[PDB]
């Protein structure tokens, strides 16, 4: 018939209504950025408008969130082409933040492969103390390599048509992060050199600094993954907001054994 | 469990879909209260920062 | 390809014109070569001409024969050498018309 | 209206900034030629701030905030979802905040130079000029943030471009057959993913050195300001490389449109274009060939950006061959594209001699640079710019351009700005520094040359306003009288005139099969080719 | 803008049926676009003893 | 009274396109918390029949005015490539068959009608 | 009736292979799924099941470690390098504050000017 096809989209690929939140999140970043920069040089007093520029943007990302899963799973216009679009506008942006980690790696190799003269002669140089690869840092790999075998041991578990592996695996997963956190908060309380150490201590707070910096985003995507999936959100066979989990982890392996190699075992 | 009871509400409700969910009334309110604020008191002190006053 | 093969295949498909659109649009690309084509082909060109009952896309095959002659002295032995049938159908040249 | 998730009129908005951008862009070149005029500190009474304040506020909006949001924003939101078949782009409701952030990367640069000190860093913002000690206030602040916003903005403004171009397109067209402004955009959108991150850590370092105290390039506590001359300069070749390929994209279709041919050799100009984006990559120090690096590193250098040279050379020397045999239809695009054609390869012979490291030695930060790279940036990144516009102008707006009174913007352009920017080979070659309010005395010559040609292009941009006013206000009048050329194919020999208005544009893309002005929805069904 | 692609209507101006004449909102875009760094020659070096 | 399509022949309306409730304890599989064109498009791919076309046209013939090449369109001004008979022989040349008048193809001679459905 | 026929033809050949291949997957999210429950949960779990508590009492020992240095120093700091401690533009959220969260046990920064 032609009656019902001439009352339907034509083409996969979807067309979205006009959305505020746009300019509101433009509006976020610019209040970020004007206002990181006052407090530095004084005009207000306090710091806490950093604090509200770091509250409305993400409750801004949210409500751009909850517009999205009104088209995820409320009006669906995710067809195969669109879903190939997001799994690999996901997969080529990670290709840029992967190339950030070479604007932090190479600066590791900048005062290290040359040894230079306002240090020492070796790295780390004299005052400094760095942590062997033997001691808790060692927990660090295994309790990741413990989490590359349970995000795909719950990757096909979601598709295997279960909830009790589904479900369940998917807050032990998150658990095992949220104690990465923490173990990565000793470091942070316990380590002898800081931020302002130098060289040394530039680039080490620096490498494993925005390495820091992505859990607090990625325990925040299972924030949602468990509360999606217990309010039935989430589908077996058409899933973008679990894809895009995994997909922050599993490279996230590769990047923390290269992340591990030079700046512990080759850093000593 | 509210996923086919969302699909009625959000289907057909010639509604702006920031405005299609149920729970969405206080959701902007107070959201719009903290962005009224945020837009110009970084931009208020901006004279304050032209003549050197600073805190 | 060679001159000849470039012959046998503009003549060819000046017969199955059956329209002004496709004797314009064909005598074109027998004009916009690298080469210059023969006067067996544009012989065929002013009989595709006559089939259609247009005049001057008949005065223009001998304007566009003129610029792209790269010589005069190969354009009068070329011009006497088509005056067998340019006398029959009447076909003046843009210069003897004078507009 | 304002927030209209519609690729068409984001891309209007684009082009809405993109001047007003340009006439405060040129305004602050306008005031730094004037005071190169004499020697002594004539207009800036004895300021030698403000003026490495008003250097870094024009040479960044001319950059970021000119040819980065039309060659990519102005044009790639509007021909990006036309040409190849989509109805508007992969992800449109962030095709948004790619041109909302710049108005805000605005107001985070012009309160850059209104508070107390002004940012006298330079366009290349060198570690300790503009570490806490040196520059104090919040000024380099917000000037190392509006660098941020775009570098933000034209990174998702390229992953709109990737997931635009390997799925969306129609039926027949695969891979191997795109319109080269697409190639130019989707190569470079593996440029612009692949250098801003590494502009985004090498700028918060910065940030990081002066109110956070990290050292990274504080040089108590062994921090490099050298680091810096090899991690900014890493995204800095590949960003200059970025203003040029849809710069080579529009080329490729007005120099083939104006002449009636296809261009010369279309699958020999795909694979030389990505060989520049690709080789570009690994030439990123020969800006800093003095800085002191060694003698074997500065050899491969020497020998290694040289090489950018072999695919350029396939690029220009097809368009000299794209346009020998057939016709030549000397509109306002075709003036633009055939002037682009000897100038922009001017700027090509210097980049030669400016490649060596033998030779760099005696000519870094002289004003020999300075005719090099604007032979290439106000000759070829706005030889493709006004060549992009007039060549679309009336069949996106719907109304045409007074094509008389565009004759006469081509030539003030043409020869008002190659007499300012020819004579800076020469007070160069004697070895007259960079960015200086003052000068020595066997240095006025020239610069009062190239100081009368900086009124000549910037009354070419004056009437470039009034084309733009008669083109919105009597437009439609112009292609009812014989002030405009109407059809930009004229007709074969042998084709008569009252057949071509039965098959009237025989285009090679879609651009001009659609209607002017295109739909809010050019593209309900799916379309097919070959 | 997402409906009515007529002739002005592509563009968020108001080019006829405007109650001013649009070159005083048009060349007011222009030249305030030009001004601007002639306020930041003004504020700049009213505070630093120059005029 | 407004039930399931769960075929791709009714339709019907927009209303009947949502799947029905699944009940706690198990996930979604796949045909029941369905959203409507996601499921649109399922339901086709159900099916032996693409809803949507990833084919070229009929460039095996040329065309004449007397034997035109007909495509399949779905409003006035399908647009239509042209490259050959071979389909790979001559310079791409976009077309537009409106109502009732065909676009010509000057270069190559192919005709096409709109057939507007 | 006019230009109403039909959408086109059900061939049910572009069927049968997407269709039974979601069941040949979901085979494929069976087997593989508990190929990993043998390692994940029996491997690597046991695995940290010894490192934790490898770490459990080699933490205490430099839990008592911290104890000794913010008790005394005894005569003074041993005067740290010049790349060590670092004071332009002192920080902004309070007077002299390193970062967001730092123990005077290694942190301790007493000037000696001399
Ligand atoms: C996009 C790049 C770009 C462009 C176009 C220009 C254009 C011009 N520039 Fe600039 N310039 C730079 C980038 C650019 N410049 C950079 C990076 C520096 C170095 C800073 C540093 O490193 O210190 C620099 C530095 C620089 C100097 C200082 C030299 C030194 O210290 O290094 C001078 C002084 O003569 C100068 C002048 C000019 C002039 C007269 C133009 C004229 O071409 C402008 C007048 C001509 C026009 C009329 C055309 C442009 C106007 C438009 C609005 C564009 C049109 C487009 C649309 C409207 C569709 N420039
Ligand atoms: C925006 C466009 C652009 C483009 C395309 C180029 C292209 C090139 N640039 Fe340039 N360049 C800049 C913009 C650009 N540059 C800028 C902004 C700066 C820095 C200024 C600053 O720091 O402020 C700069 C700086 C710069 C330097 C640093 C000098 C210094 O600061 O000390 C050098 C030196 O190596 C250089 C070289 C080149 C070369 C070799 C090319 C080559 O790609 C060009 C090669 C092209 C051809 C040669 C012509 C066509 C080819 C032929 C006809 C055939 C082959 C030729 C022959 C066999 C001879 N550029
Ligand atoms: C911030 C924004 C500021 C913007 C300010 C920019 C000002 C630029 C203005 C340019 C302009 O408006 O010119 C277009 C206008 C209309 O032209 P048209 O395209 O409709 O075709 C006309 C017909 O085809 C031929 O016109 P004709 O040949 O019959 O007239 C002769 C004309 C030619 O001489 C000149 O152009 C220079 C003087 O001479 C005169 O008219 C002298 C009269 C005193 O042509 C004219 O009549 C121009 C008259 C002189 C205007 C002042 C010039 C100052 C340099
Ligand atoms: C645009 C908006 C800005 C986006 C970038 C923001 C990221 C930087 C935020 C830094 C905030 C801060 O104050 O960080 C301080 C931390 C804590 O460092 P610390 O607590 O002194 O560590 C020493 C351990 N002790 C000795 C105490 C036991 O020191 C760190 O470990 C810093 C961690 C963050 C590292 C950021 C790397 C930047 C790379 C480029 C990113 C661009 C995107
Ligand atoms: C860090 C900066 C991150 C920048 C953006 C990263 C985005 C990555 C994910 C892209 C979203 C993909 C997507 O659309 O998935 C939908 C929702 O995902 C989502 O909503 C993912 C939300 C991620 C939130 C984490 C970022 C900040 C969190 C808050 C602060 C802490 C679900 O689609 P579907 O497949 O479920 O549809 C099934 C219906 N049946
Ligand atoms: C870095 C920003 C994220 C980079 C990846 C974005 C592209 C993949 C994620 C995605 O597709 O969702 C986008 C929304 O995310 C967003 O727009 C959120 C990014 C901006 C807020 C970042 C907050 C960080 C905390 C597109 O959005 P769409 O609506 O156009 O896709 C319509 C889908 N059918
Ligand atoms: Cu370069
Ligand atoms: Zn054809």
């Amino acid at each position: 018939t032609h009656l019902e096809r001439s009352r339907h989209q034509q083409h996969p690929f979807h067309m979205v209504m006009p959305s505020p939140w746009p300019i509101v999140v433009s509006f976020a970043l610019l209040s970020l950025a004007l206002s990181t920069a006052l407090t530095m040089h004084g005009y207000i007093g306090n710091m806490n408008m950093v604090y509200l520029a770091l509250f409305v943007l993400l409750t801004s990302s949210i409500l751009w969130f909850r517009d999205i899963v009104a088209e995820a799973t409320y009006l669906g216009d995710h067809t195969m082409a669109v879903r190939k679009g997001i799994n690999l506008g996901f997969l080529m942006f990670v290709l840029s933040e992967v190339l950030i980690f070479a604007g932090l790696f190479w600066a590791y190799f900048h005062s290290a492969m040359s040894p230079d003269v306002t240090l020492g002669a070796c790295w780390p140089p004299v005052g400094i103390e760095a942590v062997q690869p033997t001691e808790l840092p060692l927990l660090n790999t295994i309790i990741l390599l413990s989490s590359g075998a349970t995000v795909t041991y719950s990757h096909h578990a979601l598709i295997a048509g279960n909830r009790n592996k589904a479900l369940s695996g998917l807050l032990i997963t998150f658990w095992l992060i949220v104690i990465f956190v923490t173990c990565q908060y000793i470091e942070y309380t316990n380590a002898a050199f800081t931020i302002s150490d130098g060289v040394y201590g530039s680039v080490f707070y620096a490498g494993t600094g925005l390495h820091f910096l992505h859990m607090v985003m990625l325990a925040a995507m299972l924030g949602v993954n468990y509360w999606r999936m217990r309010n039935y959100h989430l589908t077996a066979g058409h899933h973008v907001g679990y894809e895009t989990t995994i997909i922050y982890t599993h490279v996230l392996d590769v990047i923390w054994l290269f992340l591990y190699v030079v700046f512990y075992w080759w850093g000593v | 469990n509210k996923v086919i009871q969302l699909q009625k509400i959000f289907q057909s409700s010639t509604k702006p879909l920031w405005w299609r969910h149920p729970r969405s009334a206080l959701y902007l309110y107070p959201f719009y209260a903290i962005f009224a604020v945020a837009v110009v008191t970084p931009l208020l002190y901006i004279p304050n920062a032209i003549r050197g006053i600073k805190a | 390809e060679t001159f000849e093969e470039f012959t046998a295949r503009y003549e060819k498909e000046f017969d199955e014109a059956y329209d002004l659109f496709e004797v314009q649009r064909v005598l074109n690309n027998c004009f916009s070569y690298d080469l210059v084509p023969a006067p067996a082909v544009i012989e065929k060109a002013l009989r595709a001409a006559r089939r259609v009952n247009d005049l001057p896309t008949a005065i223009r095959v001998f304007e566009a024969l003129k610029y792209k002659v790269e010589n005069e002295d190969q354009y009068k032995a070329y011009l006497d050498e088509l005056k067998d049938v340019r006398q029959e159908l009447g076909v003046p040249l843009k210069e003897e018309l004078f507009p | 209206w304002l927030y209209s998730t519609n690729a068409k009129d984001i891309a209007v908005l684009y082009f809405m900034l993109a001047i007003f951008s340009g006439m405060a862009g040129t305004a602050m070149s306008l005031i730094i030629r004037l005071e190169l005029a004499a020697p002594g500190s004539q207009y800036l009474h004895g300021n030698s701030q403000l003026f490495n304040v008003l250097v870094v506020g024009h040479a960044v909006l001319m950059i970021f905030f000119l040819v980065m949001p039309a060659l990519i924003g102005g044009f790639g939101n509007y021909l990006l979802p036309l040409m190849i078949g989509a109805t508007d782009t992969a992800f449109p409701r962030i095709n948004n905040i790619a041109f909302w952030v710049l108005p805000m990367g605005l107001v985070c640069l012009v309160t850059s130079t209104l508070v107390e000190s002004g940012a006298g860093t330079g366009w290349t913002v060198y570690p300790p000029l503009s570490s806490i000690q040196a520059h104090s206030g919040p000024s380099v602040d917000l000037a190392i943030f509006a660098l941020h916003l775009t570098s933000i903005s034209s990174l998702l403004g390229a992953i709109n471009f990737i997931v635009t171009t390997l799925n969306m397109r129609t039926n027949g067209m695969t891979m191997h057959k795109l319109p080269l402004f697409v190639w130019s955009i989707f190569i470079t959108a593996f440029l612009l993913l692949l250098s801003l991150p590494v502009l985004s850590a090498g700028i918060t370092m910065l940030l990081l050195d002066r109110n956070f105290n990290t050292s990274f390039f504080e040089v108590s506590g062994g921090g490099d300001p050298i680091l810096y001359e090899h991690l900014f300069w890493f995204f800095g070749h590949p960003e200059v490389y970025i203003l040029i390929i849809p710069g080579f994209g529009i080329i490729s279709h007005v120099v083939s449109t104006y002449s009636k041919k296809p261009v010369f050799g279309e699958i020999s100009m795909v694979y030389a274009m990505a060989s520049i984006g690709l080789l570009g990559f690994l030439v990123w120090s020969h800006h800093m060939y003095i800085v002191g690096l060694d003698a074997d590193t500065r050899a491969y250098f020497t020998s290694a950006t040289m090489i950018i040279a072999i695919p350029t050379g396939i690029k220009i020397f097809s368009w000299l061959a794209t346009i020998h045999g057939g016709s030549i239809r000397l509109a306002t695009p075709m003036l633009y594209a055939i002037a682009f054609l000897f100038l922009f390869t001017m700027g090509g012979l210097t980049g030669v001699a400016l490649a060596n490291a033998s030779l760099d030695v005696a000519f870094h930060d002289t004003y020999y640079v300075v005719g090099h790279f604007h032979y290439v940036l106000s000759m070829g990144a706005i030889f493709s710019l006004f060549a992009g516009y007039y060549y679309w102008s009336p069949q996106i707006l719907g109304l045409n351009y007074n094509e008389k009174l565009a004759q006469i913007q081509f030539w003030l352009i043409f020869i008002g700005a190659n007499v300012i920017f020819f004579p800076m080979h020469f007070l160069g070659i004697n070895g007259m520094p960079r960015r200086i309010p003052d000068y020595p005395d066997a240095f006025a010559g020239w610069n009062y040359v190239a100081s009368i040609g900086s009124f000549i292009a910037t009354l070419s941009l004056f009437l470039f306003i009034y084309i733009l006013y008669d083109q919105l206000v009597n437009g439609l009048n112009n292609k009812v009288n014989n002030k405009s050329v109407i059809y930009n194919k004229a007709p074969d020999f042998v084709e008569s005139n009252t057949i071509f208005n039965l098959n009237t544009v025989k285009s090679s893309s879609i651009e001009f099969l659609l209607t002017s002005p295109p739909a809010v929805h050019s593209f309900n069904t799916p379309a097919v080719q070959s | 803008v997402h409906f009515k692609d007529g002739v002005y209507e592509n563009i968020p101006f108001k080019v006829k049926g405007r109650k001013t004449p649009y070159a005083l909102s048009h060349f007011g875009f222009f030249a305030i676009g030009f001004a601007v760094p002639f306020v930041a020659c003004y504020v700049q070096l009213k505070k630093s003893g120059a005029f | 009274v407004v039930k399931t399509a769960q075929n791709l022949a009714e339709v019907n309306g927009p209303e009947t396109l949502i799947g029905p409730g699944a009940k706690e304890g198990t996930v979604p599989t796949d045909l029941d918390q369905e959203t409507g064109l996601a499921r649109l498009e399922l339901l086709g791919k159900l099916e032996g029949i693409d809803v949507f076309d990833t084919k070229p046209l009929d460039s095996s013939r040329k065309g004449t005015m007397k034997d035109p090449i007909i495509i399949e369109s779905y409003d006035d001004y399908r647009y239509v490539g042209c490259t050959g008979s071979p389909a790979g022989s001559h310079t791409i040349m976009w077309l537009k068959p409106t109502v009732n008048e065909v676009a010509r193809c000057w270069e190559c001679g192919s005709v096409y009608k709109l057939n507007p459905v | 009736n006019a230009l109403k026929p039909a959408f086109g033809p059900p061939d049910k050949v572009a069927a049968q292979k997407f269709k039974e291949s979601l069941m040949a997957t979901e085979k494929h999210a069976k087997d593989t799924s508990n190929m990993w429950v043998k390692i994940s949960v029996w491997v690597a779990l046991p695995a940290i099941a010894l490192t934790a508590v490898n770490t459990y009492f080699v933490e205490k020992e430099h839990a008592e470690h911290r104890e000794h240095l913010k008790h005394v120093p005894d005569s003074e700091w041993p005067r740290d390098y010049e790349f060590m401690n670092i004071r332009s533009k002192p920080f902004f959220w309070g007077d002299g504050d390193k970062t967001l969260f730092w123990n005077p046990v290694v942190n301790r920064h007493i000037e000696h000017d001399d």
